[PDB]
RNA sequence: CCGCGAUGGUAGUGUGGGGUCUCCCCAUGCGAGAGUAGG
RNA sequence: GAACUCGCUGUGAAGAUGCAGUGUACCCGCGGCAAGACGGAAAGACCCCGUGAACCUUUACUAUAGCUUGACACUGAACAUGUUCUAACGUUGACCCGUAAUCCGGGUUGCGGACAGUGUCUGGUGGGUAGUUUGACUGGGGCGGUCUCCUCCUAAAGAGUAACGGAGGAGCACGAAGGUUGGCUAAUCCGGAGGUUAGUGCAAUGGCAUAAGCCAGCUUGACUGCGAGCGUGACGGCGCGAGCAGGUGCGAAAGCAGGUCAUAGUGAUCCGGUGGUUCUGAAUGGAAGGGCCAUC
RNA sequence: GUUUAUUAAAAACACAGCACUGUGCAAACACGAAAGUGGACGUAUACGGUGUGACGCCUGCCCGGUGCCGGAAGGUUAAUUGAUGGGGUUAGCGCAAGCGAAGCUCUUGAUCGAAGCCCCGGUAAACGGCGGCCUAAGGUAGCGA
RNA sequence: AGGACCGAACCGACUAAUGUUGAAAAAUUAGCGGAUGACUUGUGGCUGGGGGUGAAAGGCCAAUCAAACCGGGAGAUAGCUGGUUCUCCCCGAAAGCUAUUUAGGUAGCGCCUCGUGAAUUCAUCUCCGGGGGUAGAGCACUGUUUCGGCAAAACCCGAUGCAAACUGCGAAUACCGGAGAAUGUUAUCACGGGAGACACACGGCGGGUGCUAACGUCCGUC
RNA sequence: UUUUGUAUAAUGGGUCAGCGACUUAUAUUCUGUAGCAAGGUUAACCGAAUAGGGGAGCCGAAGGGAAACCGAGUCUUAACU
RNA sequence: CCAUAGGUUAAUGAGGCGAACCGGGGGAACUGAAACAUCUAAGUACCCCGAGGAAAAGAAAUCAACCGAGAUUCCCCCAG
């Protein structure tokens, strides 16, 4: 029921990371500060589909 | 209805009182602190008990509690 | 006549410097967001063949 | 550092041997737990 | 197979002429009888097994003859967005000739007529026909059950250890239920007693007060590259890990953080999809395709 | 009457009779890549297929399933056709980044499109079915250890 | 008149006995059915193998039929059974684990052999350092159990037992590591050439299962 | 012979004589042995030539990397303690 | 109607057989894949037609790689 989601580079680069997400009970989209290792740095990632 | 078994995950101590170990050697596999780490050991995500320095292993209970706990006397 | 290599052993083992075999790890094709970073970091590198499986690899691979 | 305990006997048991062999016994070695005196 | 080829009771691949013990027995025919020589005959037909065969069945799979659909061709002419026409084509109507011929061909004529029919392509139908598949474990086989993973016991105080042995669980959940800093301590009974007898996101076991249980604030370390050393596997693999580089969160700082108390929550390879890429690019520049990295 | 030549002669097969169904003649059907041939020098009072099995009294209910027959509005749907979009290449335009006509080319697949299927009916001497609230309908006549 | 009746020839084949290395690879003997018919028989002809023909038995198609015979593909394939031929010398298994459309097959590992290389490498004993949760024991815990007392018969207390999935205790042994001597043809480990084996059996000890039944079955260990 | 195990009442053989089953070709690896040695060796073919010619090739003397590429190093990574 | 079909005669050639090789028209399955259907066996076996002492092929709408080669056939390499 979790289903797979992309975590995409606010930094331009096409770097993503992949996890899991509810999307019954958390519609809203998943947005972390994650490394970018194309940049080298901490930037914003937000959620995309698989 | 029976007829089931997991696989044995070959726990217990791997290396005993007054062994010679190097760095990273694992000392203990176990499920929880039934052993505790003591000088130069760590504590793997697992409970595995392993030694940060190379050295000689010594099992000892100290505390309130009486716990055994294993360290490594540096060599 | 000729023995013939197989092929599918060619296109997955690359003999190195002393006569062992390089490989590509398992398990780095698909269903990868539920594998650790950490245990697919580790199946990036090539490996070496084990001793018990060069026998097996050898007869395959005649002329590598 | 981390709030009990002899002595003696008993149970068990390694090795060798034996019986009436579901269980025991003998030689030898190891020897509890519980309890008792006591602390 | 060779025999100098008795009975009995035992023994023994477990129903003995041949072993042990013992009893009986002068040597050799002939006529008779069939209790035994697990007598002769036929590499058991029953039964099971082999990733054996054959033939049969069908709403098993994949095909396919046949049947059927339409498109284009042979195939044309007048308007309608209707029919008519004749010249292709058909004729297993008539007559004539080759001809001594109910074949065939040619001719004349009638009828039918761009229809029918055939070719290529195409949808349907298709046990009519063909090739095959139709698991294993199993106190015989079948029926039932089972098949991967986790926990306990069996398991003989290191590890491991079987049975269609005894008991239960999993095929997830969670952007907080993760990270860190600070704060807090339960069940149950009647403020007190009691002390984890509770709690753990979910089985069971081992853990947990320094709490791993529980609350709040601030957060994204559920980081990227690596990795001394070690555990566990026949192998494929799986696991634990200080420390190093980069960049980060929390905290005053020491420090801690590479997901979660731990142990289930899983699927090799092939083929292909998506994004990225100081790689490759079949004359050359490109491109396609391939590689590599991430991912499905 | 027929049959397992060589372990079965029968209650099996056949049978006259009955029914359903196909078939308009270049018949259906069968043998045959075909030409042809059988059907038949027959023509629906005929011919093929299927089931039943003299005769007598009879042959009930169910069309939901599977088949067959009829329908043909609607949905779905092949080859075919190639609208539209996206890409490759490069005459140029750009100081460079890039942009980029025509042509050729890779891809996309609008529109067109029959039968079938879904769908609407019929049909049991079609295959079949014929109850303890439920069904398509609940076994009639006759017969019955 | 008649697929009418009785009955020879003729055509069949219901019963019995015989025969069964026969007189005979289907008959003989005594009886039996049809015997003007959907009869029987001579000669010749036609139908051909996934084919024929069949009043239908999978019957028949040259003593052959759920796909004839002959030749060919052809030495099909056979994880199955059988068999495998002179001599001496040295060493010497396994019947296990893991996986397998696997289970009487096979693969890697284990065990055998040959070669090469290498450490006081290995073993026994003694001493030293270790972790145990088994045997036994016990009843605080988790369950179970009996008696008395006490009392909302709960609970609690005293007394008594029981446990593979109980442990406030806990051996012997075994195992890991260290040190030391003696002994042992390196007995050890690694790498490489060649395997075989993966049906085990009984006996002792510890057990599951079964009835502490089995020359039973399934593990551990000798 | 087959088996856990066979005097076995499991298999096979009436006897004798004769015949009757690990081969052959090519490739590949390891061992022995011989030659030459940082080299070794030729194939077809030519040659009357077991000679002699023929070095086309093949193996070796360098590896690492998917590859471009670098090279006693190289790959990995922005970079390695 | 001309004619053409048709008829008769003459001349010339063919026909049939044969071991392999050769070109062409058709074309299996067992088997292997440890089952099996793609695939394999294999364009093999086999059937058929035609030829010759040989047949077939053959004088680039061929390769190559910016250097060049120069029809076809066969052998050794390239290379499992
Ligand atoms: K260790
Ligand atoms: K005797
Ligand atoms: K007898
Ligand atoms: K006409
Ligand atoms: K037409
Ligand atoms: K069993
Ligand atoms: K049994
Ligand atoms: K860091
Ligand atoms: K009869
Ligand atoms: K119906
Ligand atoms: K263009
Ligand atoms: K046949
Ligand atoms: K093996
Ligand atoms: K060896
Ligand atoms: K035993
Ligand atoms: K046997
Ligand atoms: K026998
Ligand atoms: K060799
Ligand atoms: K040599
Ligand atoms: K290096
Ligand atoms: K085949
Ligand atoms: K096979
Ligand atoms: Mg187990
Ligand atoms: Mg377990
Ligand atoms: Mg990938
Ligand atoms: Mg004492
Ligand atoms: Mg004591
Ligand atoms: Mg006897
Ligand atoms: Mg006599
Ligand atoms: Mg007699
Ligand atoms: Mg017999
Ligand atoms: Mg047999
Ligand atoms: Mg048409
Ligand atoms: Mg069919
Ligand atoms: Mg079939
Ligand atoms: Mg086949
Ligand atoms: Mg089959
Ligand atoms: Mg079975
Ligand atoms: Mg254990
Ligand atoms: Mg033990
Ligand atoms: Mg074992
Ligand atoms: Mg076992
Ligand atoms: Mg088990
Ligand atoms: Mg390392
Ligand atoms: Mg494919
Ligand atoms: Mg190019
Ligand atoms: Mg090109
Ligand atoms: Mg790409
Ligand atoms: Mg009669
Ligand atoms: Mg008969
Ligand atoms: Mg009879
Ligand atoms: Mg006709
Ligand atoms: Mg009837
Ligand atoms: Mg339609
Ligand atoms: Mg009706
Ligand atoms: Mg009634
Ligand atoms: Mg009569
Ligand atoms: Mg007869
Ligand atoms: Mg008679
Ligand atoms: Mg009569
Ligand atoms: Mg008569
Ligand atoms: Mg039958
Ligand atoms: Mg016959
Ligand atoms: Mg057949
Ligand atoms: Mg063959
Ligand atoms: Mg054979
Ligand atoms: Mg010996
Ligand atoms: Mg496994
Ligand atoms: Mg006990
Ligand atoms: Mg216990
Ligand atoms: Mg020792
Ligand atoms: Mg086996
Ligand atoms: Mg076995
Ligand atoms: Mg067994
Ligand atoms: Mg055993
Ligand atoms: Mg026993
Ligand atoms: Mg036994
Ligand atoms: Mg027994
Ligand atoms: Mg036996
Ligand atoms: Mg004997
Ligand atoms: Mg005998
Ligand atoms: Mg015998
Ligand atoms: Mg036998
Ligand atoms: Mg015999
Ligand atoms: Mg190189
Ligand atoms: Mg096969
Ligand atoms: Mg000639
Ligand atoms: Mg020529
Ligand atoms: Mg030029």
């Amino acid at each position: 029921i979790r289903e797979k989601i992309k975590l995409v580079s606010s930094a331009g680069t096409g770097h993503f990371y992949t996890t899991t997400k509810n999307k019954r009970t958390k519609p809203e989209k998943l947005e972390l500060k994650k490394f970018d290792p194309v940049v080298r740095q901490h930037v914003i990632y937000k959620e995309a589909k698989i | 209805r029976n007829g089931r078994d997991s696989e044995a995950k070959r726990l217990g101590v791997k290396r005993f009182g007054g062994e010679s170990v190097l760095a990273g050697s694992i000392i203990v596999r176990q499920r929880g602190t039934k052993f505790h780490a003591g000088a130069n050991v760590g504590c793997g995500r697992d409970h595995t008990l392993f030694a940060k320095a190379d050295g000689k292993v010594k099992f000892e209970v100290k505390g309130p509690k009486n716990r055994k706990f294993i360290s490594i006397e540096a060599e | 006549p000729k023995i013939k290599t197989v092929r599918g052993a060619a296109k997955r083992f690359k003999k190195t410097g002393k006569g062992g075999f390089k490989h590509k790890h398992a398990n780095l094709r698909h269903i990868l967001t539920k594998k650790a970073t950490k245990r697919k970091r580790h199946l990036r590198p090539k490996a070496m063949v084990s001793k018990g499986d060069l026998g097996l690899v050898i007869a395959c691979l005649p002329y590598a």
